[PDB]
């Protein structure tokens, strides 16, 4: 079926109303890529469908069942099917290379310590990062501390694993790598990919289904090319340049004849 | 979940699902309880293998880091396609021999 | 505008005590609400050498200064009434049951409110505390659990270390920089503190503030707003709200036994 | 007829030879470029034409007088040339935006607050930023944070700009106005620009002359589209995704036979 | 391995020592260097308000409790002396003599010692000074001179109003619930406090660390590198002004008892 | 460097160059002085511009707004240019009556 669903979702914080009945729909198997304008909160639809933040109302069918109406005790099993990719990596800075992947095999499963060796080093090889199996997140440059953190998030094979605004601030060196991963993982695996980055020059590419969240809600839906020519006025805003729209290009001055002389 | 038997005297077969849970069980069964019999040159048939994952992939490679110890050989047979993707995803593609 | 200065005055004034309020459920969740899949006492182990024995140096430089501080001035201050030879007993007195744990205070939570704060706020920032509970471990019982049990347990031994340490070298000044009787320092010195009175008095309103500074220097630190000048600015309240819970603090704890 | 010329231009930071004879010619009124991969110094190589750091050994001749051979009465003077356009804004946390932009103005010249408030304006009004003329840079959003800053950087009209990392992590609906505003102000002005950003798609949508930078030496220099099928190895690894090339995209491992199974 | 840990500890006894001299050629920069094109005393006016006045609201109540701590807790070392009129000569002594000073040290270089830095790094790390010296304004002489300004001549009458605050407290407690006699305290007090011994040297005992608090915090927010580095440089600065005040607190207080 | 002339006639000639220098040289000398022995409709005219940057639009922003203080309608004739594109990029065309 699909592999995530937000029917009739919305959340706020203290009134502020960050989403108010939205809707998004996953399709497995699929790179599909949210994205908009700097504080729409892609990042808080990123956290609602890993149960990090409780929605104020709706449901999350996360590869089946909804997440914010189960125990703790089934709630921490779900956490195995997806990980996650904050950008700078989110690495930590308490343990080395081998620990910081080995975390999340550390916490729900119970294997020899040989298996979970084993495990990150074929997990830090798929992602090339495989070297520095001893070094420290510091140590690390902003480029490879992202990949280590990738390899993280695809121990204990999860389904579906999302991404927090990945290739932003980087050479287009070390985001071609990343791309690169992404589509080898989505592609080999066969497992979802929601890449939540507001590039949409670089998401275009690596994008399926790729949706748009901006003033609260969805902000329309569909295949990188359907959206080059939404003729939505927002959206066709947002796809390409044309910096004056919808979204204002001044700030509301009282009058620059006024300003001017008076 | 899955199991290990028809072993200590030849093919050493496989069951269905290798997942997290029945990883360290199947292992400790399999790692010596079946290896250290040293009976021939052990085949590893995964047929009856319907799902699987990258535990699956250590439990097959914890298989000959042993047998490199105990000197003999092992290579696996009729290798199921899903470990086969989980394989070819990492540069492992030789290291683990068919 | 006057009213809606008064209005800003009586937002914060009433946000001091939601965010009061939000710290000690926060302190309620993290001290006993479960046992985490990835908890240990690795961590506590950790965070103690993180917390303790990186500020066991300035703690001990403290108090080797403070103490000798204190005996090169009540030497003076008792050289004009003639009973010097009980030096050793002021030192033991003041160090011990007043300006050891409220000096170990304020500098506990200098270095120990600071890098913590600093510490796990950077953690918020960096998306490493909310990662955590993607993973499923909670961060409370994780992340700060281990900061406050290690903020609990090695304060009341810093001030310990200190007084010590602020003894001998009060000694270590008195007797071999201003020439009085070394067994008169001391013997005088252990006729005169009555443990069950000062010096437990002294250890109980350290362990007030152990509790009372590790809980304000790890919330501030998971409150922060997460950018890189909202922890610059936690780490500093921290600092303020932490001294002055020391001082308030101490200030109670001293009337309730005087 | 170039409107920065290095001569020679060697620089080193506590011996790293962060730069090493490099030898780069802005043509003026020209936007160009320049960028490589993550720390190969482009932050410091704007600096360094700006006079903020001391070139080590060689000269950059701005405008005629070389810089770092001039007394710092002279200097100072030439600073009037060039203002720079640091990405996070570089804004003033002290000082509220009207104050902000008139410090360029309030320092090397001495001109009635009555006047200074129409050259602040009108180079607010052309940023757009004329409204929030009176709020705090603390409260500006992330985005137009930068727009104020580019409004500092044109106030006393100067002949060269400088961008560290214009259009780097912001949503297009802003890199569209930033990158708009980049091209007018080259266009309608007639001043010279230098992008100094590892976008690699916009800038060589933007740049005339883009130079590349890489590992302490100049990677080539021309025009974008002939850097496009340059087929110099690492060049043409960093002008395209292709993740493995000259720069590995390993990391040096000992053996995946051995760090495996012994 | 022991060879390395022997070269990364007198590599760090090279840095400590050369830190020093950097820290002091840029104080030197910093005081005395030039007449930048940008300054003038508002700066001077502003980050007063930022170092001192806001530095306020601690440093005065912190007065008022260690005041009343002083006084209820010698009156209690001195009910068993039969002298407890001497409360007055106490808490206008200890509270002036070495605590009152110090303690002012221990605390501004918590509040203004490491908001001064944070504010002073965090400016290095989001560009701000680099961009100034791009303005041609000297960004020692406009951002670091008005703070190093604004910590000499704020710490001394902060310490002032915490001693003042502390010997009011001392008294409201000493006469209110203590039943001290007002008027023997206050006169006791008046009698033997000594002002050429005791008040002009704590005031200089202040100014003392003063000096070395705002040096070691506007510097260690100069040399700072992300956002990482200065959470970790206004530890640092709290530590080294910490152990500068109690240093310098030692080293005062021997040359004058 | 630049010069203000002209006046009780209309016809405010305009020198050279106009920089941050002969910013309120120009700006004071033209301000009150100027203006005070003018007569209505008050045509400026900056024929004889060698060079200006935003100072000089300032500058002759600086005219509008005593002109409302003195009254005297005003116009602006033989506008160069480099003083045409610092208007054109501020948008501020209509501003200056032409
Ligand atoms: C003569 C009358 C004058 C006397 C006045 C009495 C003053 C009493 C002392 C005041 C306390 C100072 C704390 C300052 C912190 C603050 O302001 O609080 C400020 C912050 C919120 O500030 P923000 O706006 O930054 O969020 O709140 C917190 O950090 C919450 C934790 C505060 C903990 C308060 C102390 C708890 C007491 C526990 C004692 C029991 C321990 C026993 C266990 C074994
Ligand atoms: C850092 C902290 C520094 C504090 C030390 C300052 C010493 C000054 C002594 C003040 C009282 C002087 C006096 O009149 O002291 C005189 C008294 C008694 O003399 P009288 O009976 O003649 O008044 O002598 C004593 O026996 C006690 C001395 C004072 C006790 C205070 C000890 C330090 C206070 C620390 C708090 C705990
Ligand atoms: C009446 C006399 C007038 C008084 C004159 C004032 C003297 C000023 C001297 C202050 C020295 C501080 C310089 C600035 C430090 C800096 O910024 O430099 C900061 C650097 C930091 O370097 P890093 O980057 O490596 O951390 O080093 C420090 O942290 C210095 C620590 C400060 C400690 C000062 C304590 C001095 C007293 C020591 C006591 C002696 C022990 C003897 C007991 C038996």
């Amino acid at each position: 079926a699909y592999a995530v669903e937000l029917k009739g979702l919305t959340f706020k914080r203290g009134s502020r109303a960050i989403f108010d009945n939205i809707d998004v729909r996953i399709p497995r198997g699929k790179v599909t890529g949210i994205m908009g304008p700097s504080g729409c909160g892609k990042t808080t639809l990123l956290r609602l469908i890993a149960s990090q933040l409780r929605p104020s109302k709706g449901e999350v069918w996360v590869n089946g069942q909804n997440l914010p109406q189960l125990s703790r005790g089934d709630l921490f099993d779900m956490r195995k099917q997806f990980g996650v990719l904050f950008q700078s990596g989110a690495l930590f800075t308490d343990l080395d290379v081998f620990e910081n992947v080995a975390f999340p095999l550390r916490v729900h499963t119970q294997l020899p310590e040989e298996m979970i060796r084993d495990i990150v080093l074929m997990k830090l090889q798929a992602v090339g990062l495989r070297g520095a199996v001893e070094l420290m997140p510091d140590e690390l440059s902003g480029g490879m501390k992202r990949r280590v953190a990738l390899a993280r998030a695809i121990a204990l094979d999860p389904q579906i694993l999302l991404y927090d605004e990945p290739f932003v601030g980087q050479d287009p060196i070390a985001m071609g790598v990343l791309v690169r991963l992404i589509r080898l993982l989505n592609d080999a695996l066969g497992i979802t990919s929601i890449v939540v980055s507001h590039d949409l020059a670089e998401t275009a590419s690596i994008a399926d289904y790729i949706y748009i969240v901006g003033d609260g809600r969805v902000l329309g839906h569909g295949t990188p090319d359907v959206l080059k020519e939404t003729d939505d006025p927002r959206i066709r805003q947002f796809v390409k340049g044309i910096p004056d729209g919808p979204v204002p290009f001044h700030y509301p001055a009282r009058d620059y004849r006024a300003d001017l002389l008076g | 979940q899955a199991s290990l038997r028809e072993g200590a005297a030849g093919e050493l077969q496989l069951a269905g699902v290798l997942d997290y849970s029945s990883g360290p069980a199947l292992r400790e069964q399999g790692g010596r309880l079946i290896r250290a019999s040293q009976a021939a040159e052990l085949v590893v048939d995964c047929s009856a293998v319907e799902r699987s994952s990258s535990v699956g992939i250590s439990l097959l490679l914890a298989f000959i880091r042993d047998a490199r110890k105990a000197g003999k050989v092992l290579s696996v047979r009729a290798l199921p396609d899903d470990m086969r993707e989980i394989a070819k995803v990492s540069s492992l593609l030789e290291i683990l021999p068919l | 505008s006057p009213l809606e200065r008064i209005r800003l005055f009586g937002r914060a004034g009433l946000d001091v005590v939601a965010a009061l309020g939000r710290s000690t459920l926060f302190l309620g969740h993290a001290l006993l609400g479960r046992r985490t899949p990835g908890t240990g006492l690795h961590l506590l182990v950790k965070q103690l050498y993180s917390v303790g024995v990186l500020s066991l140096a300035i703690i001990v430089v403290s108090g080797l200064f403070i103490g000798m501080v204190l005996a090169l001035q009540g030497y003076n201050i008792l050289i004009s009434y003639g009973s010097e030879q009980a030096v050793g007993q002021m030192v033991a007195l003041t160090l011990l049951r007043e300006l050891g744990p409220v000096v170990t205070g304020l500098l506990f939570a200098g270095r120990a409110g600071s890098a913590l704060t600093a510490e796990i706020g950077n953690m918020k920032a960096t998306e490493q505390l909310s990662s955590l509970e993607m993973i499923g471990v909670d961060p409370l019982k994780y992340i700060v659990a281990p900061r406050l049990w290690a903020g609990f347990i090695s304060m009341p031994l810093l001030a310990a270390i200190f007084s010590v340490v602020g003894i001998w070298g009060g000694a270590m000044v008195a007797v071999d920089w201003l020439g009085v009787y070394e067994g008169s320092f001391w013997a005088n010195m252990q006729n005169s503190v009555q443990f069950t009175e000062d010096v437990l008095n002294g250890v109980i309103k350290s362990i007030v503030f152990a509790f009372v500074v590790t809980w304000i220097a790890v919330y501030q630190g998971y409150d922060c707003e997460p950018t890189s000048e909202g922890i610059s600015r936690a780490t500093t309240r921290t600092v303020v709200y932490a001294s002055l819970a020391v001082l308030g603090l101490d200030f109670i704890l001293t009337a309730l036994m005087f």
